[PDB]
RNA sequence: AAACAUCUCAGUAUCGGGAGGAACAGAAAACGCAAUGUGAUGUCGUUAGUAACCGCGAGUGAACGCGAUACAGCCCAAACC
RNA sequence: ACUCGUACGGUCACUGAAUCCUGCCCAGUGCAGGUAUCUGAACACCUCGUACAAGAGGACGAAGGACCUGUCAACGGCGGG
RNA sequence: GCUUUACUGCAGGCUGUCGCUGAGGACUCUCACUCCGGGAGGAGGACACCGAUAGCCGGGCA
C-alpha cells in the first residue's frame, strides 16, 4: 500500500507545518537574577495567532519589552511583578511556593525555569492544592494531580479568552480560517472513505472498517489508526 | 482542461539554461544545478557507468 | 492385535532357535552433535533457512510394527520387518 | 632492565584495572565533550605509538577519533527483495571501526598520510582510536631513513586503499598459508569472496 | 532450479572513496607429496571439475605440489648507550 | 514535524445541520486491566558429561498466553422450535 | 495492484539479559550518564538513553 496520512505528516512538509513565520511570540516567564524587583507596565493587549486568545504587551523596568501570556482581567496601565516577593494579584508571576493554596493559576512551569508549560490555553487554569518544602501539588485542567517542585514559577489567575469553545463555528468557512493559523491539514477525509491501498479502513463495497477499530499500543505507524489503546469505547456502562 | 494542447500554452517559464561549466543547455536556473555535468552540485563532473553498455 | 511377550524363533547371532523376548523400540535421545545439527546452526541466517525452514511432515492412518527381538541366552537383539498394526499388545 | 615504556604497555593490558582504570573514567568525560577528530600533542599510549612507528619529530602528528559502536546504520529496502536480503538489524559492515577512524582522521588532514593506529578504549557508545599521521612533504621526514618510504608518490591515500596496518589485517591478509586463498594478493582480484 | 523460500544469476549490474604507469602482493607464528623434505610474492600451465559445499536438488568449487616466467632481500620497536 | 503550541490543547477514528430519538448481546474477534495457579527465551546459577568443549538435565521466570473482569457511538449480531 | 487467522521472512512496539556501570528480593547514596538553569545550582540516577542479544506481537512492509 501507500503511507497513510499520519505518516505523511511527520515529514514536516509545508502542508503540515504551522505558519510559524506568522506567529508573534513564544510566551515564556522572564528570567530574574533574584530579588523579585522586576516589575513592568501593560502597554498593550494583542491577539495571539498561535492561540486565538489575547496577549499582553509589557514594558519592564530594565527596558525589556516582551509579550506575555495574559490572565483574564489585565488591562492597559496595570502593573505586573515577577519574583519571589511579587505581590499576590492577577497577572503576577512567582513560584508556587510563595503562592497561597486555593488560588487559580496558569502558565505553570513543569520544572523551575522552563518558562511555563501547563494551563495556558483560552480560559483555563491550574489549581494549587498542597504545599510543602519538597512538593507543590497542582491540579491541571485535565483534572490530573501533578506533583511539582515548589520552585516552579506560575502566573496568577485564569488564562484570558474564556468561553471560546462555547460558540459553534456554524460553517466550514470558519473552521477553514481557524485551521489556516495552525499546523494542521484541514479538511479530513474519513479512512473508510479511502481505498484499500490508502488506509487500513479503506476498500469494501460499502463503508465500514475491515477489522475492529481498537488497536494495540504496539501496532506500528501506518497501521495505528482507529481507537488507540482504548481502555473502552461507547458510552454504555 | 486538456492535459494535451491547452495545457501547453502556459509554458513560458525558464528552467534549463546554457551551463557556465559544460556549455550544455542544462543549467537549471531555479535549482542552480546542471543536469548534465552536475555544476552547482558536484566539484567532480557528473558521470555514470550506465551511460554506456555494461562491458563498454 | 495381540503378540506373545516371549517365544522360540531363529536367532541370527547364535545361529539357532531359542527363546526371544519382544519389546517395542524405545526412541533414543539425540546428542545434538551430529553433522545435520552443525549444518542447521551454520546454514541458518537472515530470511528463510531453506530445508531448516520446513516443519513436521504428518501421519499415516496406521504405523508398522517397530519391535526388538532379544535372544534369551546370548542377550543379543535383531530387527525384523514391521507390519501395519493399529495396535499391538503383548500377552504377558 | 624493564624500559619505562614497558610499564605503560603493562597498564594497558587491563585498562579496566588499577590507575589507568581511573584515568579513563576521568578523560572519557572530556573526550565525550570533544569533536570527532581532535589533534593531540602527545600519544596517550607512548609505547604503543613508538612501537607503531611514532617519533617525537617534526611532521609527525597524532589524533584521537570517536566513532559510534555497534553494527551497520543501514536503511531498509524500498523495493523488491528476497527474504535472505530483507535484512537490516543484523547487517554489519565489512570494514572494522578502527579502520573508519583511520579514515575520518585522514580526511581531516588532507596533506597527511596514515602511518598506523591504535585503540584507546571505548564507553557504551563511542570507540576511540588515536591515529598516527605523517607529513610526507616535510623534510626531516623526507630526510629520515625510517619514514621517508611514506613520502613516495605510490603511497598517496594509503588508508583509502587499505594499505594501512588495520587495513591489511581486516583484508584477511594475515596468514600466508591456508585460509588466504581468496585473500591474497587482493580481494578484488579474487572475485571478492573473502 | 522447468513453481518457489535456502541455493542460483553474483559479489555480477549499478553506487561511494581513491592510487599508479601500472596497481595490488611480498621475505613464513608458512607448507605438512610427514619428510634426513620445500623455502618471499605475483602471474602462466597443470594439479581438477579433484578435495570441499549444496531443499545433498539445480548448481558451486579451491589449495599443497609440480613444470615455467622473473628473481632480492631488508628497516624499526626494545634491551645496552 | 506537530510547536512562537500545553487539555477551552492536538493527535487518532466513526457519524454527518436542525428536530424527536438512538433498545437488547461481552459468547467469538479486537482493545484495556487484573491474575493464586499453569505456560513462558536467553544470560548468570546448580547437576551430569568432557583434564577443556560440544551436549543432556535442573532451579529461577519477564513481556505474552491460559484464566477473570471491563468494554458495542469496538468488529459485528438481534434466529429455529 | 489489493486482502487475509495462506507460506516464509522484514521493520516497529513490548519484555528478560549483557555492556556503558559507580558506593553502602527489597533499599539508600552519588561519581558516570540524562534533563532543567545564563550561572550558581536544581531534578533524575546507576535507571534512562545508546550498543548487543533473547522471547512475544507483528499485511506497516517484502
Ligand atoms: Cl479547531
Ligand atoms: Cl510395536
Ligand atoms: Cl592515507
Ligand atoms: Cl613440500
Ligand atoms: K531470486
Ligand atoms: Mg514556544
Ligand atoms: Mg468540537
Ligand atoms: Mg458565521
Ligand atoms: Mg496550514
Ligand atoms: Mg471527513
Ligand atoms: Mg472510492
Ligand atoms: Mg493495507
Ligand atoms: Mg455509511
Ligand atoms: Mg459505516
Ligand atoms: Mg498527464
Ligand atoms: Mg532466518
Ligand atoms: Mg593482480
Ligand atoms: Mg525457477
Ligand atoms: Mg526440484
Ligand atoms: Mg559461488
Ligand atoms: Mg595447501
Ligand atoms: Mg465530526
Ligand atoms: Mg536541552
Ligand atoms: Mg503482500
Ligand atoms: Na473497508
Ligand atoms: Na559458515
Ligand atoms: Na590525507
Ligand atoms: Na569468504
Ligand atoms: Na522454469
Ligand atoms: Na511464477
Ligand atoms: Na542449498
Ligand atoms: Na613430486
Ligand atoms: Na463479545
Ligand atoms: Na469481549
Ligand atoms: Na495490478
Amino acid at each position: 500500500g501507500r503511507r497513510i496520512q499520519g505518516q505523511r505528516r511527520g515529514r514536516g512538509t509545508s502542508t503540515f507545518r504551522a505558519p510559524s513565520h506568522r506567529y508573534k511570540a513564544d510566551l515564556e516567564h522572564r528570567k530574574v537574577e533574584d530579588g523579585d524587583v522586576i516589575a513592568g507596565t501593560v502597554v498593550d493587549i494583542e491577539h495571539d495567532p498561535a492561540r486565538s486568545a489575547p496577549v499582553a504587551a509589557v514594558e519592564f523596568e530594565d527596558g525589556d519589552r516582551r509579550l506575555i501570556l495574559a490572565p483574564e482581567g489585565v488591562g492597559v496601565g496595570d502593573e505586573l511583578q515577577v519574583g519571589v516577593d511579587a505581590e499576590i494579584a492577577p497577572g503576577n508571576t512567582l513560584p508556587l511556593a510563595e503562592i497561597p493554596e486555593g488560588v487559580p493559576v496558569c502558565n505553570v512551569e513543569s520544572s523551575p525555569g522552563d518558562g511555563g508549560k501547563f494551563a495556558r490555553a483560552s480560559g483555563v487554569n491550574a489549581q494549587l492544592l498542597t504545599h510543602d518544602r519538597n512538593v507543590a501539588v497542582v491540579k491541571l485542567p485535565s483534572g490530573e494531580m501533578k506533583r511539582l517542585d515548589p520552585q516552579c514559577r506560575a502566573t496568577i489567575g485564569v488564562v484570558g479568552g474564556g468561553g471560546r469553545t462555547d460558540k459553534p463555528f456554524v460553517k466550514a468557512g470558519n473552521k477553514h480560517h481557524k485551521m489556516k493559523a495552525r499546523g494542521t491539514k484541514w479538511p479530513n477525509v474519513r479512512g473508510v472513505a479511502m481505498n484499500a491501498v490508502d488506509h487500513p479502513f479503506g476498500g469494501g463495497g460499502r463503508q465500514h472498517p475491515g477489522k475492529p477499530k481498537s488497536i494495540s499500543r504496539n501496532a506500528p505507524p501506518g497501521r495505528k489508526v482507529g481507537d488507540i489503546a482504548s481502555k473502552r469505547t461507547g458510552r454504555g456502562g | 482542461t486538456g492535459a494535451g494542447t491547452p495545457s501547453q500554452g502556459k509554458k513560458n517559464t525558464t528552467t534549463h539554461t546554457k551551463c557556465r561549466r559544460c556549455g550544455e543547455k542544462s543549467y537549471h536556473t531555479k535549482k542552480k544545478v546542471c543536469s548534465s555535468c552536475g555544476f552547482g552540485k558536484s566539484a567532480k563532473r557528473r558521470d555514470y557507468e550506465w551511460q554506456s553498455k555494461a562491458g563498454e | 492385535m495381540q503378540m506373545p511377550r516371549r517365544f522360540n524363533t531363529y536367532c541370527p547371532h547364535c545361529n539357532e532357535h531359542q527363546e526371544h523376548e519382544v519389546e517395542k523400540v524405545r526412541s533414543g535421545r539425540q546428542t545434538g552433535m551430529k553433522w545435520i545439527d552443525r549444518q542447521r546452526e551454520r546454514n541458518s541466517g537472515i530470511g528463510n533457512d531453506g530445508k531448516f525452514s520446513k516443519v513436521p511432515g504428518g501421519d499415516k492412518p496406521t504405523k508398522k510394527t517397530d519391535l526388538k527381538y532379544r535372544c534369551g541366552e546370548c542377550g543379543k537383539a535383531h530387527l525384523r520387518e514391521g507390519w501395519r498394526a493399529g495396535r499391538l499388545e503383548f500377552q504377558e | 632492565a624493564r624500559s619505562a615504556y614497558s610499564y605503560i604497555r603493562e597498564a594497558w593490558k587491563r585498562p579496566k584495572e588499577g590507575q589507568i582504570a581511573e584515568l579513563m573514567w576521568h578523560r572519557m568525560q572530556e573526550w565525550r565533550n570533544e569533536p570527532a577528530v581532535v589533534r593531540i600533542e602527545r600519544p596517550t599510549r607512548l609505547d604503543r605509538a613508538r612501537s607503531l612507528g611514532y617519533k617525537a619529530k617534526q611532521g609527525i602528528i597524532v589524533v584521537r577519533v570517536a566513532i559510534r559502536k555497534g553494527s551497520s546504520r543501514r536503511t531498509r529496502f524500498n523495493k523488491g527483495r528476497r527474504s535472505k536480503r530483507m535484512m537490516v538489524n543484523r547487517i554489519t559492515r565489512k570494514k572494522n571501526i578502527q579502520r573508519i577512524a583511520e579514515e575520518r582522521a585522514n580526511r581531516k588532514f588532507p596533506n597527511l598520510r596514515v602511518l598506523n593506529s591504535y585503540s584507546v578504549g571505548e564507553d557504551g557508545r563511542h570507540k576511540w582510536h588515536e591515529v598516527i599521521l605523517i607529513d610526507p612533504d616535510h623534510p626531516a621526514i623526507k630526510s629520515d631513513d625510517q619514514l621517508s618510504w611514506i613520502s613516495r608518490t605510490r603511497h598517496r591515500l594509503r588508508t583509502f586503499r587499505g594499505l594501512t596496518s588495520a587495513g591489511r589485517r581486516c583484508r584477511g591478509l594475515r596468514g600466508q598459508g591456508k585460509g588466504s586463498e581468496k585473500v591474497r594478493p587482493s580481494l578484488r582480484v579474487n572475485g571478492a569472496k573473502a
